């Protein structure tokens, strides 16, 4: 849209609109496999740890693989969400899948909280990240700034809650929350996983909430779930800035991921589930073959809505 | 349930639509405060006193 | 794919850049060419008297203006006809106008406005 | 923003135990109506007058940001502007110093008539070819006592 | 599979033209507020505040 | 069309040439490519080590038969893979191969049996 241009009454000359723009996009998904096998050289004459001379059956080598490919599955799938919700879905490889910034044609947001300096506007950045998801939302309708989730790691959250601008602040109150921040436990709310509460800290509309998550792959390289592709400072702190699901409301959801088939027979052009188990026994009692699958791709249709939070000054 | 790509014999599906609305602001406009003053000439006078 | 995105295009422009057209029975505005070659038309381009684009330098011969949208693959429109039609006299189109490389829009305006096409503001 | 951080506001309002200096610092803001865009307009209460953060912005034909919260001369991003303009209730409706004048469109029974906010014609092409359409709007607002709107700025003179 | 319609098109090109006519009336009532009314196209030679004394 | 016809192409291969394989785990006789950069793959097309067609004169260079529909500048199998896949070690195959011109299909099969391959006689 565009404003009118005032033109004389007599020469009755007047103005038109451009017309709409439709394109078309498509979406390739990841395809994980994996493949563990049963053999009785591992049953026979090996003894069950934890008791004195009873020896393992079947049974229980079977339960402890597959809860240990059930646990590797959830924790790549908690890997790829993570991967998406920073904008681009990359795969633990390194290799590139679906590039949400370049196939949408926004650009990335990311601002520098600049905790360092015991002069920083605090309020000024949050203010700046409260009104980018309302100016860059586009949806049409009303957008609050302030409902979204800010997921920080612990060097991040060291740095704001012990900057001295937050703390002189909030020392000077006499509310439960204040006393609980300066001299109480900053582990409201969670279960990260390992932690039963996690931190979160409440300074304006918004809250900064820490985690800890990270996984390593075949290679040994670890990977933060918290962290900037390409930054690796040991003295900034980075997070991660999305909408909440209450933002744009349930008629409006910008997160899917999506699920198809395996290509295995009879599961041809049906539709996909989180995981595929096979069982398939070896021929002349060698053993047991298990396979699982998974076809999935997890995507933001609103890309832009993903703002990246840094603590250093840009 | 739609032709695929670079192909016509194979499908593939649509899954909706996305859209971009532009931002349009109400605020001064819904503030209300400039009050209606029809005519009928394309120019209107107004005489200005003030007592010293 | 392998550089991340795959984008399957755009859609053709669309026959609404006609704001007035003189209305006749057998229509006075519009005028039919035979497509030349492999070339491909599309609603807004500027055509020569022989049919093909208008290019640099070639400004001065701006015959009309296209409103169909031609395959050259099917040698086909698409609303399925043998033959391209432009905008060659009396009419008010929009500034939606498909140019080519090197190709101002002053000389090819003035050209347009000498047979009788005025181009409105159009805005966003 | 500079407002908010002013050291002098911040230290009147930290030394205070009422929920407003509790809301002002160390809170959500965003205390206000829509605007158009999002919820809620920042609003800071200080002094007996309200300052209320406007963001809105156009664009014209050629690209051109159009910033309605601005004074025209000054592009520095390090200052800020603001406009303070009389309320409604300041001077009571016998004072509106605000209005805006309507006139006729130039149709055939139209001439010398009271005009109205918006003139929609449509018209009917010929043969069988479609619809036209046509908007009017000839109007002009202004302001009867413009020595009252005062605009501010966050630099020195 | 689905084809448009003329009653979506006209609806949506109408409603164009009225959100249009409602921001330009906004920019023109910030306008009168700052003090001097200019359009979109910056048709400025002198201020009101003057020919108002 | 101009030309009265206006034929839409014909239905790329479907993946049915492949009548026995070593059935295995992690796919004894599928073997992954890196497509090349403006190159169409389509099913029955023999190919290389490097992924390259085998062109004429180098038929006992044929490495494995493709057996997916790779799109070129769409960069994506018609199954939206990333890569090109095909059978070169022990399986049986359908008589259905797409050899490019002026290549021997005696000396290409003659290749690949070594490998493992066989061909069934089909009919028509």
């Amino acid at each position: 849209i565009s404003l009118l241009d005032a033109v004389d009454r007599t020469s009755r000359k007047a103005e038109t609109s451009a017309p709409e723009r439709v394109r078309q996009i498509s979406f390739p998904m990841m395809y994980f496999k994996e493949v563990e096998s049963i053999t009785p050289d591992e049953i026979q004459g090996v003894r069950q740890p934890g008791t004195a001379n009873e020896l393992t059956t079947e049974a229980v080598v079977r339960a402890k693989k597959l809860m240990k490919i059930r646990t590797k599955f959830d924790i790549t799938r908690e890997f790829l969400f993570m991967q998406a919700l920073k904008g681009k879905v990359i795969d633990a490889n390194g290799v590139l899948y679906a590039d949400l910034y370049k196939q949408f044609d926004v650009t990335k947001k990311t601002i520098y909280f600049d905790l360092d300096n015991p002069n920083s506007d605090i309020d000024a950045h949050i203010e700046d990240l409260r009104m980018h998801m309302e100016d860059e939302a586009k949806t049409g309708t009303v957008i609050n700034g302030e409902e979204i989730h800010i997921v920080v790691d612990r060097t991040f959250f060291s740095k704001l809650i012990k900057h001295p601008k937050i703390r002189d602040a909030y020392l000077a109150q006499q509310t439960p929350l204040a006393w609980q921040q300066i001299t109480g436990s900053l582990r409201t709310g969670g279960t990260d996983g390992v932690q039963a509460h996690m931190n979160r800290f409440y300074y304006g509309g918004v809250v900064f909430v820490q985690y800890n998550g990270k996984f390593k792959d075949k290679r040994g390289k670890t990977h933060t779930l918290v962290s900037i592709d390409g930054v690796s400072d040991t003295n900034v702190g980075v997070g991660h800035a999305f909408p909440n699901v209450a933002m744009l409301g349930e008629a409006n959801n910008i997160f899917e991921v999506a699920y198809a088939p395996c290509p295995k027979m009879g599961y041809a052009n049906t539709l996909g589930q989180e995981l595929y188990v096979f069982e398939y026994e070896k021929d002349r009692d060698e053993g047991i073959d298990f396979e699982a699958h998974s076809y999935m791709l997890p995507y933001c249709t609103r890309p832009q809505l993903l703002v990246d939070v840094r603590s250093d000054a840009e | 349930l739609t032709n695929s790509e670079k192909s016509r014999f194979f499908l593939a599906d649509l899954t909706g639509e996305v859209q971009s609305i532009p931002n349009t602001y109400g605020y001064i406009s819904g503030l209300g405060l400039f009050r209606s003053a029809p005519q009928t000439q394309t120019t209107f006078l107004m005489d200005l006193t003030d007592w010293d | 794919a392998y550089q991340g995105f795959t984008k399957l295009g755009e859609r053709e422009p669309l026959n609404d850049i006609i704001l007035w057209e003189e209305i006749t029975p057998t229509g006075h505005s519009r005028k039919e060419y035979a497509p030349v070659a492999s070339t491909e038309y599309r609603v807004g381009e500027v055509l020569k008297a022989d049919g093909s684009k208008v290019a640099a330098g070639q400004e001065a011969q701006a015959d009309s203006v296209c409103i169909v949208n031609f395959y050259a693959d099917l040698q086909l429109s698409y609303h399925g006809q043998l033959k391209v039609v432009g905008i060659y006299r009396d009419a008010e189109l929009k500034d939606l106008l498909k140019l080519e490389s090197g190709v101002d829009a002053a000389a090819v305006k003035s050209a347009l406005k000498a047979k009788g096409i005025d181009f409105v503001p159009t805005g966003l």
